[PDB]
RNA sequence: GCGCAAGACGGACCAGAGCGAAAGCAUUUGCCAAGAAUGUUUUCAUUAAUCAAGAACGAAAGUCGGAGGUUCGAAGACGAUCAGAUACCGUCGUAGUUCCGACCAUAAACGAUGCCGACCGGCGAUGCGGCGGCGUUAUUCCCAUGACCCGCCGGGCAGCUUCCGGGAAACCAAAGUCUUUGGGUUCCGGGGGGAGUAUGGUUGCAAAGCUGAAACUUAAAGGAAUUUGGCGAAGGGCACCACC
C-alpha cells in the first residue's frame, strides 16, 4: 500500500489519461506500463445534474479527487495524455481538459511530458448522419 | 468496499546497456497466490518512454517501446520493441506547398528479429528561391523512394539489433539520407518515423543478459 | 475547498472600457505595491480615479468580458 | 443573375472532386468549395501557463501545440461568424485580413 | 505600334520569334561535323540526331539521343559549317 | 408549386392508370 | 493496455494543380497497352471540317443470381419537441452501401454559353518540353547533368486591367470583328398554361427512357438594374416615453 521511493531524493512518474469530449470528461490514471490502474473519476460523480457533465467545476472536482487519491497513495509526478473524443467525430477537445489540467496543477502535483494521444484515423467510414448534415 | 492495495507489490525494471539511464519508472503488481503467479503478469508489458529519460542532454522528441522478457525477483529485464516520434512533431513538420515522400521495407536482421522501418522526407526550399510552389515530378519521387529503400535496407540486414539501434540513437541513417539524396532534389527533413517489430526468435537468456552488460 | 487568500493591496494606473451585460462592470489595470511586477485585471462597480489605491482579498484568477 | 467571376469554388478543369465532411455539421460539401482552417492552439493559451511551467519537473520545458484542422459547411461557417458578407465593389478581394496576433 | 514596319526589322526580332512566325521562312537547326580525339576519320551529324551514332571504324560512340539537340561525347572538337 | 413532387405524384397516377388499363380487360 | 478477426476507405501532404471524350481518377510495388504537347532540312501527298442511318462509353438510385456484408442509412419500430408532427432530434432498424456478372440510359451530366479555322492590346504568374545567359549546390579544375535565378518559344486551366469593341444590363478578350447585316457546318424556339399530358409506335422481365397532341382558358407570364422599404441578416451609434 506504500512505496519504497523516498520523498527527498526524487519524485515518482506515472501517466494519467484525460478524455474530454463536448459532453463528458474522464480522468483516469494508471501505472507507467499502462497494465494496471490506480483510480478513476468522471465528471458526473458528485454533481447528479446531467447539465454539468461538461463544466469546469466537474473537471476541477475530478482533478481534486485524483489529487487526494494520489497524495494518499504517494504518486507525485504525472504525464498528461489528452484525448478529445476518439474516432472520426471531432478533433478539437472541449474546455474541460483545460480546467482539469489547471486543477491538477493547482493542487500541488508535478508534471512531466504532455502530449496528445487522440486516435486519429487515416480516414474512417461514413459519419453518423446524413448527406445534408445534422441540421437543426 | 475494501481496498485491494493490501495485495499490491512494488517492482522495478532495468534498461539495457544500449541506453544510459538504468531506471525509468515503477510498476505496481499484485501478489502471488500460487494459482495466480505474478511472473507472467510482468511478461506482457510495454513501457512507453522518451529520449531524455534514457540518454543524456540532447533533443528529445522520440519514443521507445520496451517489453520485458524475464524476471527473477525485485528486478525486470527489458529489450527493444519499437521506436516512434512525437505526434506533435509529425503534425508540425507537415507544411503547406511542400511534398512528402514515404517508404517502407520489411527488412530482416542477422538473427530472427524482423523489423518494419518507416521513413518520411520533406523537400527543402532554397534561400534564393522566389517561386512558392516547389514541387517534384513523380519519377524524381520514385527514384528517391528507391534510393531510400535501398539505403534503409542495407543498414539493417548486415547487423544485429543492438548495433543498428546504436546507429539509430543518433541520426546516422538520416545523415546518410540527406547525404545521398541532395544530388537529385534538395530535401532537409528526414526522420525514421516508426520502427515496427513483427517476429522474434526463440526466447533465451544470454542475449537478454548481454544487452544489459 | 481549503484555500488560503492572503491580504494583498492594489493601486490602479490605467482604466480599460466598461463591460457587462447591461454595461456597468469596469475593466481596470491595477499595480501592486507589495511588488512592482504583477498586474491583474478584474471587474469593479463604482467610481475609480486613476492613481487610487484599491482593496483586494484574493488574487488568483482574471476576469471574463461579459459572460 | 450570375453572381461571381468563378463558380464559387476551385473547380475549373475537373468537373468533380472528392467530398469532405463538416465538423459542427455533416454536410457532404466538396473540398474545393468548403472553408478550411489551419488553426494552431497551445495546450494552455493564457490561463495557467505559469502554473504549468512552475509545476514542471524538467528544467526549460516548453508546452507543445495542437495542429488540427476543421472543415466547415457554408451555413455552419456563416452561423459561427467565420466568414462575413461584404459589398459588390470590394467583392474581388482575395487578399486575407492582416495577421498580428 | 501604329506604323509598325514589317518589311525589314532587326535580326534579333526574327531571332526571338518562332521558326514559322518568321516572315522569311527558315529553320533554326543546322549541320555539324565532329571527330574522335584518337582517330583520323571525321564524319558529319545533324544537330538533332534522334538515333545513337558512332564514328566510322567502330571505335567509340559519338552522340546520344535527347529531346533537344544531341549532346556530344566529352573531349571532342567541332565547328559549325555553313554555305 | 415545385416540379419534383408534382412529377412524382403524377407519375404515381400514371402508374395507376397503366395498371388500370392493363387489368381493365 | 496487449493480441486475434472481418469489412470499408486512402486524411493531413492536396493547390483557383495534373490527366482523360465525358461520367470521373490519390498506399507503395511489378506487368501490358494507349495518348496530348515539345523537337525534327524524315516519310504518304489533299489523306480535310461538321455530321441524318447506325455504334461505343456513361455518377447515384433502380431490378434479376451468388460468397460476404464493418460503419452509415430509405420504408418501419420506440421516446422528447409541438395547440396538433405520422417533421427537425436521439436509439434500433430491412432493402441497399463494397465485389463478381445481366440490364434502363436518366441529373443544376451547367462553363445554365456547339465544332473547326483567321484576326484584333498589355501586365505578372503556374504546368510540360525545348532554348540562351550572371552566380551557388553532388570533397574545392572542366563537361553535360538534378535543383536556384534571369529572358525566349508552343499548346492548356487561368488571374488583373483596358470608353478596342459588344450587350437591355448584369458581364464578355470573347458572349468581339453585325443595317458598314454573307467563313464552313450539325442540333434547336416563337406570349403563358394545358402538357412532356392522352393515344399510337418504340426499347425494357422491372421501373420508365425516346417520339409526342387536341379542346378550352388566359393579357400577361418572364430577364436586367435603381430609389426608403422589409428582414428570428451582418456591422456601428442613440434614448430613462429603454436598461443597469
Ligand atoms: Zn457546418
Amino acid at each position: 500500500s506504500l512505496g519504497p521511493q523516498v520523498a527527498e531524493g526524487e519524485n515518482v512518474f506515472g501517466v494519467c489519461h484525460i478524455f474530454a469530449s463536448f459532453n463528458d470528461t474522464f480522468v483516469h490514471v494508471t501505472d507507467l506500463s499502462g497494465k494496471e490502474t490506480i483510480c478513476r473519476v468522471t465528471g458526473g460523480m458528485k454533481v447528479k445534474a446531467d447539465r454539468d457533465e461538461s463544466s469546469p467545476y466537474a473537471a476541477m472536482l475530478a482533478a481534486q479527487d485524483v489529487a487526494q487519491r494520489c497524495k494518499e497513495l504517494g504518486i507525485t509526478a504525472l504525464h498528461i495524455k489528452l484525448r478529445a473524443t476518439g474516432g472520426n467525430r471531432t478533433k478539437t477537445p472541449g474546455p474541460g481538459a483545460q480546467s482539469a489540467l489547471r486543477a491538477l496543477a493547482r493542487s500541488g502535483m508535478k508534471i512531466g511530458r504532455i502530449e496528445d494521444v487522440t486516435p486519429i484515423p487515416s480516414d474512417s467510414t461514413r459519419r453518423k448522419g446524413g448527406r445534408r448534415g445534422r441540421r437543426l | 468496499v475494501v481496498d485491494p492495495f493490501s495485495k499490491k507489490d512494488w517492482y522495478d525494471v532495468k534498461a539495457p546497456a544500449m541506453f544510459n539511464i538504468r531506471n525509468i519508472g515503477k510498476t505496481l503488481v499484485t501478489r502471488t497466490q500460487g494459482t495466480k503467479i505474478a511472473s507472467d503478469g510482468l511478461k506482457g508489458r510495454v513501457f512507453e518512454v522518451s529520449l531524455a529519460d534514457l540518454q543524456n542532454d540532447e533533443v528529445a522528441f522520440r519514443k521507445f517501446k520496451l517489453i520485458t522478457e524475464d524476471v527473477q525477483g525485485k528486478n525486470c529485464l527489458t529489450n527493444f520493441h519499437g521506436m516512434d516520434l512525437t505526434r506533435d512533431k509529425m503534425c508540425s513538420m507537415v507544411k503547406k506547398w511542400q511534398t512528402m515522400i514515404e517508404a517502407h521495407v520489411d527488412v530482416k536482421t542477422t538473427d530472427g528479429y524482423l523489423l518494419r522501418l518507416f521513413c518520411v522526407g520533406f523537400t527543402k526550399k532554397r534561400n534564393n528561391q522566389i517561386r512558392k510552389t516547389s514541387y517534384a515530378q513523380h519519377q524524381q519521387v520514385r527514384q528517391i523512394r528507391k534510393k531510400m529503400m535501398e539505403i534503409m535496407t542495407r543498414e539493417v540486414q548486415t547487423n544485429d539489433l543492438k548495433e543498428v539501434v546504436n546507429k539509430l540513437i543518433p541520426d546516422s541513417i538520416g545523415k546518410d539520407i540527406e547525404k545521398a539524396c541532395q544530388s537529385i532534389y534538395p530535401l532537409h527533413d528526414v526522420f525514421v518515423r516508426k520502427v515496427k517489430m513483427l517476429k522474434k526468435p526463440k526466447f533465451e537468456l544470454g542475449k537478454l543478459m548481454e544487452l544489459h552488460g | 475547498t481549503s484555500r488560503v487568500q492572503p491580504i494583498k493591496l492594489a493601486r490602479v494606473t490605467k482604466v480599460l472600457g466598461r463591460t457587462g451585460s447591461q454595461g456597468q462592470c469596469t475593466q481596470v489595470r491595477v499595480e501592486f505595491m507589495d511588488d512592482t511586477s504583477r498586474s491583474i485585471i478584474r471587474n469593479v462597480k463604482g467610481p475609480v480615479r486613476e492613481g487610487d489605491v484599491l482593496t483586494l482579498l484574493e488574487s488568483e484568477r482574471e476576469a471574463r468580458r461579459l459572460r | 443573375t450570375k453572381k461571381r467571376r468563378n463558380n464559387g469554388r476551385a473547380k475549373k478543369g475537373r468537373g468533380h472532386v472528392q467530398p469532405i465532411r463538416c465538423t459542427n455539421c455533416a454536410r457532404c460539401v466538396p473540398k474545393d468549395k468548403a472553408i478550411k482552417k489551419f488553426v494552431i492552439r497551445n495546450i494552455v493559451e493564457a490561463a495557467a501557463v505559469r502554473d504549468i511551467s512552475e509545476a514542471s519537473v524538467f528544467d526549460a520545458y516548453v508546452l507543445p501545440k495542437l495542429y488540427v484542422k476543421l472543415h466547415y459547411c457554408v451555413s455552419c461557417a456563416i452561423h459561427s461568424k467565420v466568414v462575413r458578407n461584404r459589398s459588390r465593389e470590394a467583392r474581388k478581394d482575395r487578399t486575407p485580413p492582416p495577421r498580428f496576433r | 505600334p501604329l506604323a509598325k514596319d514589317l518589311l525589314h526589322p532587326s535580326p534579333e526580332e526574327e531571332k526571338r520569334k518562332h521558326k514559322k512566325k518568321r516572315l522569311v521562312q527558315s529553320p533554326n537547326s543546322y549541320f555539324m561535323d565532329v571527330k574522335c580525339p584518337g582517330c583520323y576519320k571525321i564524319t558529319t551529324v545533324f544537330s538533332h540526331a534522334q538515333t545513337v551514332v558512332l564514328c566510322v571504324g567502330c571505335s567509340t560512340v559519338l552522340c546520344q539521343p535527347t529531346g533537344g539537340k544531341a549532346r556530344l561525347t566529352e573531349g571532342c572538337s567541332f565547328r559549325r559549317k555553313q554555305h | 408549386m415545385r416540379a419534383k413532387w408534382r412529377k412524382k405524384r403524377m407519375r404515381r397516377l400514371k402508374r395507376k392508370r397503366r395498371k388500370m388499363r392493363q387489368r381493365s380487360k
